[PDB]
RNA sequence: AUGUCGGCUCGUCGCAUCCUGGGGCUGAAGAAGGUCCCAAGGGUUGGGCUGUUCGCCCAUUAAAGCGGCACGCGAGCUGG
RNA sequence: GUGGUAAAGGAUGUGGCGCCGCGAAGACAGCCAGGAGGUUGGCUUAGAAGCAGCCAUCCUUUAAAGAGUGCGUAAUAGCUC
């Protein structure tokens, strides 16, 4: 997990549309139906990837956790104001592209992606360097 | 051996089969008799 | 194994049949001699049932024991080993076990299926000579451990070869091999420990068995004591007994998640305070033998 | 690619360098069993391509290029495509004649050939072991 | 392609009828029900089945038609029959008259009559094969008599078809 | 009987207890201990797999004049190939030039089918699979 | 090499309707020599994947006219992939937007033994090369070992005479998988 | 004014079955199993303790089900 | 009987799509028969003389070449393509 030194502790809640694009090693996943995504899901992800790639294959990470998440009580009646944290979601609106080479050749990239992105809340699609981009 | 979803073919010689709204995967090996229905 | 009463007319001789007496192991129930189980799987059951519903009373049925001839630095080797004399490895090295080499006469191909079974305790071949006379039958010789051949060798060997040929040990020439130690750490005060030998690391398939005894009705209010298999390294198994507790929060059926929170500390803080006075005293009651 | 490109091309390439090509039904023996006769002229001399094992359609239309003007004494069915031409045929042929005849049950019946210039006779090939 | 040309030599008396084509051989009149939109005509020995259109239905049914009528002609041509092979000493079998002896349920009045064009050739309890005519009711029967004790996934002991080598699992040990 | 079956073994030794065992008496062989003859014959020729097809027969066939060694390891024997005894044969034991390996085919091509023209790099080039030098 | 049927329209409903027809809207533009031109997808899309394409020069043929050009942009969709809007840059005399594919063909030393991975970094570069553009710049290295990453300095430029880039800059890298 | 726990008496219902049936698979020889599938027709006792449902505990038994039903049922009881 | 109420999921459902498959010197499934000889060890040689087990990337037949996938085991042996 990660997110150290936030400057606040109660972000609101929005979400609707945006994103990024390119592969950065060239087999990355990319989300379709957009959602929060907590760090737990990430440890599960990069672990499924790792253990499938000979426990060391090269996984660029990707997105990263930020907005705090909280239920607040235990079942206590709401009234008091909003506090505590336990989730720490990153937001992934569609088109965000998780970055996952491993030089691991062809299918294993694909398959490790199958597991990994299937260890996650949202339906996803597998892609790589393709329609390209350039500027300066 | 109902697994009522999944059904991923594994005996590899395995046959897949629809029939009466079901998807039995019949294999020459008995173990693989998966049935999502 | 008797449970209790020793001697009691050591009915050994009786009438013919590979009799047995004396030479009993201790560990945690002496029981004097542990013989009375020669020949096939019948002579043992028959005799055991004989004095049972004939003369003898409620007897035991423990398995076989060993010796272990460790080699403690500055002289040791033997030192008379006992299912409790475990002096750790401070005795320098080990070298204790009866590596007897028997001659199996398996013909046809009973070897293939048997050769794998003989691996009960890391065995090996010595002289593989094709029997003469003609064919059918055969021969076999290994160096298994008399400790891994005593109990469960014939009834299992006869099934692997349809029950053909025979088998006879030689009990000659000692050996070292891995042994290890396994002691069941009940609650946390450690008692008897039972253990075994850990020779070659076998407690595993036995640890998660002897320990996870479900706890002989040892709940004690709400001790929750965890029964772990303390052999000789941190922890091997992990058997924790269930506590008791009381439907404390069963009268405040109302609102406010604060009320049901108070009637929870008295039960949580208390359960711990108890984990000090008494521990666990559940030995008898038909041990998990 | 699909057409004459994979072996097919060279198939009648070197074979055309000669002028006395031959054919046989040899095949129907276990790989070793007629491996034993998979080096007849190859022992009788060297560099033979006996039992080339192309056949009809694969060479039956490619026989016209070859300009043997009709090697069709064996082209149908099984056809070893064994060239008596690779050797200078004479004494060596017996080393392939005994090899396909003496062996087994129906060791290797011949189809025909184009021995010499004119096509070899179906019987005369059988007739002239040497 | 290979969905139309049926050979029916012999001396057959096949003839079409409104979706209910018929066959008359040496002893059978074995029926051949079919779906009319496919439809067939036959002459001499050539047999001319036809495809109304190529949605998957009509093609697939087409293949039925050719197969089923083919089974008609081949079927009545002899009086078609299926091989069978009991094995494993837990048995006996005998023709008896118009039902089979059998002997393997140990309390064994395991009687079994032929139904129809079926009749039982009892040649050696180690064989006992059954005559019939139409292949599919031959199958209904072979299935019926094979319905009693065929598998023995450990050691061979039961009724069998022509015979697998018969897959096994290792016995009690070894 | 007719144990004249085909059963290869290891060249040049003595007690064949690890290979024989059920490859002799088991089928219906006879006697034992032509250990010496295995020495007396094959301890000499070809450290390149020189086993004599224990032609099963009355009185138990004898040794001497096996058939031939075959295998690539006869067709290119001048080496040994101890490598891989630990690991998957990294490197080493692979060169006495291309050349001593070829000159060794002048007599390392005993009995084989009819006879092909070459037993060097038109077969040692199958030892290209067999060895380490592809 | 392709063509590019011209279209008058500018901005409105039309580009959307055309995408509904499968037909990239696009641009012909160069040093203020301007026109708006509207490509069809599909084959022009294979063309698009032809790698040298979107890099190496591509020709296109508005009605019967001929022009050379090399793509300056491709607006992607974000909601999904697929290109939304191509931008061309036809070549008059001097082009400088040069978007050159590299072909480092590393000699073995790291990936095979130490297991370290040769991660591509910049993939493709920005140099200057008027109508003579070199294809695959080839910078072999046996420095796969040690976890070094050779920078931009080492390319040793073939007659495409310029490094626009600030010299020496991790053009291609290796990263340890678990450090050796 | 919507008499609130528990017991009795009566119940009927569903199935996510405890038994009874019917079948796959096995690391199933047989028997005893394990485990999932189809299965609601019937059956699911007698006690000790406590207000207790709950829970352990004796004796077994084919089993000793889980739930609904205003935590079923006080214009019908008891009221601990 | 979807319509006349639910997801991750899996599915040679089915209709139609734009690429991908012809090798009439004739593929595809079925076949028919041959599936290789030196192609046989590195360690285990208890077996690797492939398909116990921790590398074998080139020549023979060229039908193609299985460095060999598969049964299997002491290997082998006899078995798909």
């Amino acid at each position: 997990r990660m997110k150290y030194r936030k400057q606040q502790r109660g972000r609101l809640k929005g979400a609707t549309k945006g994103g990024d694009y390119v592969a950065f090693g060239d087999y990355g996943l990319v989300a379709l139906e957009p959602a929060w995504i907590t760090a737990q899901q990430i440890e599960a992800a990069r672990v499924a990837m790792v253990r499938h790639f000979r426990r060391g294959g090269k996984i660029f990470i990707r997105i990263f956790p930020d907005k705090p998440y909280t239920k607040k009580p235990l079942e206590v009646r709401m009234g008091k104001g909003k506090g505590n944290v336990e989730g720490y979601v990153a937001v992934v609106k569609p088109g965000r592209v998780m970055f996952e080479v491993a030089g691991v050749t062809e299918e294993q990239a694909m398959e490790a992606l199958r597991i990994a992105g299937h260890k996650l809340p949202i339906k996803t699609k597998i892609v790589r360097r393709d329609a390209y981009d350039e500027a300066q | 051996m109902k697994v009522r979803a999944s059904v991923k073919r594994i005996c590899d010689k395995c046959k897949v089969i629809r029939r009466h709204g079901r998807v039995y995967v019949i294999c020459e090996n008995p173990k693989h008799k998966q049935r999502q229905g | 194994y008797p449970v209790g009463k020793l001697r009691d007319a050591l009915e050994k001789l009786k009438l013919n049949d590979a009799a047995l007496t004396f030479e009993p192991e201790s560990s945690t129930a002496l029981g004097f001699g542990f013989r009375c189980g020669f020949l096939g799987l019948l002579h043992a059951e028959i005799v055991q049932e004989r004095l049972e519903r004939e003369f003898g009373l409620s007897l035991i049925a423990t398995a076989p024991s060993v010796v272990y001839k460790v080699r403690l630095k500055s002289g040791e080797e033997v030192e008379v080993h006992n299912p409790a004399d475990l002096p750790d490895p401070t005795r320098i090295e080990e070298i204790l076990e009866p590596y007897v080499k028997l001659t199996i006469f398996t013909p046809e191909e009973y070897v293939g299926s048997l050769m794998q079974l003989l691996q009960e305790k890391r065995g090996r071949l010595v002289n593989m000579n094709y029997l003469p006379g003609a064919q059918k039958r055969v021969e076999l010789v290994y160096e298994a451990p008399f400790a891994e051949i005593l109990y469960d060798f014939h009834d299992r060997l006869k099934s692997v070869s349809r029950g053909y040929a025979s088998m006879d040990y030689e009990q000659a020439g000692y050996r070292p091999g891995d042994l290890v130690k396994v002691n069941v750490l009940v609650h946390g005060e450690v008692v008897d420990a039972l253990t075994f030998i850990a020779h070659r690391e076998k407690a595993y398939t036995m640890a998660r068995a002897i320990v996870d005894k479900l706890a002989e009705v040892i709940p004690r209010q709400l001790f929750e004591v965890p029964i772990q298999a303390a052999i000789g390294g941190k922890i091997i198994a992990r058997a924790t007994v269930k506590a008791l507790r009381k439907d404390v929060l069963a009268k405040c059926y109302g609102g406010d998640v604060t009320r049901k929170k108070k009637l929870l500390e008295k039960q949580k803080e208390g359960k711990k305070r108890l984990k000090a006075i008494g521990k666990v005293e559940v030995p008898q009651e038909a041990f998990l033998a | 690619k699909r057409n004459v490109e994979l072996l097919a091309t060279l198939k009648e390439n070197l074979e055309r360098a000669q002028g006395s090509f031959f054919l046989v039904n040899y095949q129907g023996l276990p790989a070793k069993e007629t491996h034993a006769l998979r080096q007849a002229l190859k022992q009788n001399g060297a560099r033979l391509f006996v039992a080339k094992n192309t056949l009809i359609r694969l060479a039956l239309k490619e026989l016209g290029l070859p300009e043997l003007d009709g090697l069709q004494g064996p082209s149908a069915v099984v056809f070893y495509e064994d060239p008596v031409a690779a050797a200078k045929t004479l004494v060596q042929f017996a080393k392939s004649n005994p090899k396909g005849i003496p062996q087994v049950k129906s060791g290797l019946l011949q189809g025909q050939i184009l021995t010499a210039k004119d096509v070899e006779a179906l019987a005369e090939l059988p007739t002239m072991d040497e | 392609i290979g969905r139309l040309p049926i050979p029916v030599p012999k001396g057959v008396s096949v003839e079409v009828a409104p979706g209910r084509v018929k066959v008359k051989g040496p002893k059978g009149e074995l029926e051949v029900p079919v779906s009319p939109e496919m439809r067939v005509v036959v002459e001499e020995g050539v047999v001319r089945v036809e495809r109304p259109s190529d949605e998957r239905r009509h093609k697939s049914l087409h293949g039925l038609t050719r197969t089923l009528i083919a089974n008609a002609v081949k079927g009545v041509s002899e009086g078609y029959s299926k091989e069978l092979l009991i094995k494993g000493i837990g048995y006996r079998a005998r023709l008896v008259g118009r039902a089979l002896e059998l002997t393997v349920g140990f309390s064994h009045p395991v009687v079994v009559e032929p139904p129809e064009g079926i009749t039982f050739e009892v040649p050696e309890p180690t064989r006992v094969r059954v005559s019939g005519i139409d292949k599919q009711k031959v199958g209904q029967v072979a299935a019926n008599i094979r319905a009693i004790r065929k598998p023995s996934a450990y050691h061979e002991k039961g009724i069998y078809y022509a015979g697998e080598p018969v897959r096994l699992k290792p016995g009690k040990a070894g | 009987v007719v144990a004249v079956v085909k059963l290869q073994l290891p060249a040049g030794k003595a007690t064949p207890a690890p290979p024989v065992g059920p490859a002799l008496g088991q089928h219906g062989a006879n006697i034992m201990e032509f250990v010496k003859a295995f020495n007396a014959a094959t301890a000499n020729m070809g450290d390149a797999i020189v086993p004599v097809e224990i032609t099963i027969y009355a009185d138990r066939s004898f040794t001497f004049v096996t058939k031939t060694p075959p295998a690539s390891y006869l067709i290119r024997k001048a080496a040994g190939l101890e490598k891989g005894a630990h690991k998957p044969g990294r490197e080493k034991v692979g060169r006495i030039t291309w050349e001593q390996v070829l000159e060794i085919a002048k007599q390392k091509m005993p009995d084989l089918n009819t006879t092909d023209l070459e037993a060097a790099a038109r077969m040692i080039a199958g030892s290209a699979r067999s060895m380490g030098v592809e | 090499m392709e063509y590019r049927l011209k279209a008058y329209y500018r901005e409105g409903e039309k580009p959307s309707a055309l995408r509904r027809a499968g037909k990239l809207p696009g641009v012909m533009y160069n040093r203020h020599l301007n026109r708006k031109v509207y490509v069809d997808l599909v084959e022009f899309d294979k063309v698009f994947r032809q790698a040298s394409i979107h890099h190496v020069i591509v020709l296109e043929l508005p009605d019967g006219q001929s022009l050379p050009t090399l793509v300056r942009q491709v607006n992607l969709d974000k909601r999904r992939r697929r290109p939304e809007h191509v931008d061309f840059f036809v070549l008059s005399d001097e082009p400088v937007e040069m978007y050159v594919p590299l072909r480092f063909v590393g000699t073995p030393a790291g990936v095979r033994a130490g297991g370290v991975l040769q991660e591509i970094h910049r993939d493709i570069l920005v140099k200057v090369s008027p109508r003579n553009i070199p294809e695959f710049i080839e910078v072999d290295v046996s420095g796969l070992e040690i976890g070094d990453s050779l920078h931009a300095s080492d390319l040793k430029l073939p007659p495409g005479v310029e490094l626009a880039v600030s010299p020496e800059e991790t053009i291609a890298a290796v990263v340890p998988p678990e450090d050796v």
